[PDB]
RNA sequence: GAUGUUCAAA
RNA sequence: CGCGGGGUGGAGCAGCCCGGUAGCUCGUCGGGCUCAUAACCCGAAGGUCGUCGGUUCAAAUCCGGCCCCCGCAACCA
RNA sequence: ACGACCAGGGCUACACACGUGCUACAAUGGCGCAUACAAAGAGAAGCGACCUCGCGAGAGCAAGCGGACCUCAUAAAGUGCGUCGUAGUCCGGAUUGGAGUCUGCAACUCGACUCCAUGAAGUCGGAAUCGCUAGUAAUCGUGGAUCAGAAUGCCACGGUG
């Protein structure tokens, strides 16, 4: 299956598919199968491509996939201009939030390194 | 000038937001929008300064409202 | 060449009237505007000087000629015939095109302004200036460039005084101090 | 991050002297130790040095600054690296 | 040091009788509550003009006998070390060893 | 079942 | 000059013949065991093999060129 | 002046190792729904129902309670139902961007919580090493003190076993 944004959702349960597409999670998967009324508890023939025509239209008004990058980058290249202690955190690859740098911050800083 | 070797060089329209349009040739190839031009800048004799102009100072000022 | 029809019909009678001047020919032009980079690094990495030099043929139209040292220098561990700078020597009308876009675009785009000091001239009449950032300039797209290095901007005018030549400048209406 | 409702965070010495300065003019930098100060409008294109423990570090304000703290542009550590 | 941080302390509850009861509650109320508009603006302003030792914040908890920090139980208003030793006196009322 | 030195007086 | 041997992890040594993607010993660094140290144990990193070509699906391996070292023999402008 | 009064910072920095915990690595489990029980304790600069609004953290209004009465605050695995069908997964949650709540003069360094998005390592851990003999380990919840605010710790409590 595919959908308006350029990645394609897996077929498979309607709500799993897209909390998969980036930038749409499980809550906004719920609240545009509200809107579109789509459940699966409905009759599941007549399930067809054409379907998700609906579905093509709503997501357009969340910013998702390419959009979302762009707004990150966006984001995280002003705190580099800035001179902000977060944008600094960020340029180091050390935690952007006050975790504790001594110990238990591998996610930020990365593999172990040799002294 | 030798063929080939220089870069592309076309006319562009370079806009402010202040409004004022500059006719510039450039090797950018694209007309790109830029915010402050020589006419709204506080040295080149401004009366104005940029101040006056939006962006997220205003989306700041309508969160907190000091008037 | 837009400041250039400028200069022609309203600087030159401008500075005519307020210098006495005998001749049309004797107000003061600019003939070129050389626009200098310096790489220290070229030896270190030859590519950041080929990067530079893909900077200042996007700031300016004409293709970028690699400058080879002039002599081995022992406290820059330099040696004679080793490229190390890259140059640009604008005479014609792309002079003028960069000339105002510099004005317009460029002064304003710095980051903090204070004036251009009037007394940094070669007491020639010749204006030299120093740029900080190359980003100010919109021919470089903005964070597309590996490192924000600098340029030189040198002003060779007719002018044989500086007094001449600030004159000049300032009928272009040049951001002076 | 302050309550909508409280509105922003300002000191009375720092914006008694940003509004002294505006009236006459950008002229000299505002040495202030208020790190907890809200980036204000009012302030943007003045270098306003935050304390920083030892010494004030000059800080330039711009648009992008405002919705950030005096403080969280200054630094507030050395820590230039392990290796010497 | 300890008698300098307990003359301390006696200054931040002086100060915090002289001013939590007269401008402390009705500053936080009128900045808090929705319908005043403008004026909670001036109020902050005030508010920061005070001596700011007066908030109930710059006061820490401390024995009365050996002014000790750490340790500090409201009910005795003493250390934990105190406490113990004043119980095994027989000093605090109803206080017994635990056992269960 | 490897190796483990020393220590003024009151 | 002829013939034979050698160069592979910091070092040393295999693997070579009979091509199947490269190990060990010792050292290094980290941990463990012990009151402590050694021994020991575990994990990690290190060269794709003196170099350069050819061959081939594939080369430390096979055949050449070159460099250095060594053994013996040879040398009447 | 090894005294004292102040404002800002630091004790939370971080190539790195160790100690003790937490959360996992799923299907005896995750998710959604329906539904069942505690014991212990704390409260007047305090617990704060109900009601209205907010997805919500919350805000407003305001009953009652110095306490077998009021309020936290009612439990969780459990049971019954549907789906996942073994996949780095409807596992697992790091991390990060955006926005808001609350305390407090103020949360930048340097608070907690909520929402929206993101979905790292981890598919059970080397040499080695710890605790526990019965309601004990194991597991699952609850309360307290400290406390303006800040538990995964700590002192208690019950559940299954
Ligand atoms: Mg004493
Ligand atoms: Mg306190
Ligand atoms: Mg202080
Ligand atoms: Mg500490
Ligand atoms: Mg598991
Ligand atoms: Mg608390
Ligand atoms: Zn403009």
């Amino acid at each position: 299956a595919r959908i308006a944004g350029i990645n394609i959702p897996d077929h498979k349960h309607a709500v799993i598919a897209l909390t998969s597409i980036y930038g749409v999670g499980k809550t906004r998967s719920k609240a545009i199968l509200a809107a579109a009324g789509i459940a699966e508890d409905v009759k599941i023939s007549e399930l067809s491509e054409g379907q998700i025509d609906t579905l093509r239209d709503e997501v357009a008004k969340f910013v998702v996939e390419g959009d979302l990058r762009r707004e990150i980058s966006m984001s995280i290249k002003r705190l580099m201009d800035l001179g902000c202690y977060r944008g600094l955190r960020h340029r180091r690859g050390l935690p952007v939030r006050g975790q504790r740098t001594k110990t238990n911050a591998r996610t930020r800083k990365g593999p172990r390194k040799p002294i | 000038m030798k063929k080939d070797i220089h870069p592309k060089y076309e006319e562009i329209t370079a806009s402010c937001s202040c409004g004022n349009v500059m006719k510039i040739r450039s090797t950018v190839g694209h007309d790109l929008n830029l915010d402050v031009c020589s006419k709204c800048h506080p040295f080149f004799t401004g009366k104005q300064r940029d101040v006056a102009t939006g962006g997220r100072v205003d989306r700041f000022n309508k969160r907190f409202n000091i008037p | 060449a837009k400041l250039h029809d400028y200069y022609k019909d309203e600087v030159v009678k401008k500075l005519m009237t307020e210098f006495n001047y005998n001749s049309v020919m004797q107000v003061p032009r600019v003939e070129k505007i050389t626009l200098n980079m310096g790489v220290g690094e070229a030896i270190a990495d030859k590519k950041l000087l080929d990067n530079a030099a893909a900077d200042l043929a996007a700031i300016s139209g004409q293709k970028p000629l690699i400058t080879k040292a002039r002599k081995s220098v022992a406290g820059f561990k330099i040696r004679q015939g080793y490229p190390i700078g890259c140059k640009v020597t604008l005479r014609g009308e792309r002079m003028w095109e960069f000339f105002e876009r510099l004005i317009t675009i460029a002064v304003p785009r710095i980051r903090d302004f204070r004036g251009l000091s009037a007394k940094s001239f070669d007491g020639r009449g010749n204006y030299s200036m120093g740029v900080r950032e190359q980003i100010i300039f919109p021919e470089i797209d903005y964070d597309k460039v590996d490192r924000v290095r600098g340029l030189d901007i040198t002003i060779t005018t007719t002018a044989k005084s500086d007094e001449e030549g600030r004159a000049l400048l300032a009928a272009f209406d040049f951001p002076f101090r | 991050p302050r309550s909508l409702k409280k509105g922003p965070f300002i000191d009375l010495h720092l914006l008694k002297k940003v509004e002294k300065a505006v009236e006459s003019g950008d002229k000299k930098p505002l040495r202030t130790w208020s790190r907890r100060s809200t980036i204000f409008p009012n302030m943007i294109g003045l270098t306003i040095a935050v304390h920083n423990g030892r010494q004030h570090v000059p800080v330039f304000v711009t648009d992008e600054m405002v919705g950030h703290k005096l403080g969280e542009f200054a630094p507030t550590r050395t820590y230039r690296g392990h290796a010497a | 040091a300890k008698q300098s941080m307990k003359a301390r302390e006696v200054k931040r509850v002086a100060l915090a009788d002289k001013y939590f009861a007269k401008r402390a509650e009705l500053k936080a109320i009128i900045s808090d509550v929705n319908a005043s508009d403008e004026d909670r603006w001036n109020a902050v302003l005030k508010l920061q003009t005070l001596p700011r030792d007066s908030s109930p914040s710059r006061q820490r908890n401390r024995c009365r006998q050996t002014g000790r920090p750490h340790g500090f139980l409201r009910k005795f208003g003493l250390s934990r070390i105190k406490v113990r030793e004043a119980a095994m006196r027989g000093e605090i009322p109803g206080l017994k060893k635990a056992s269960w």
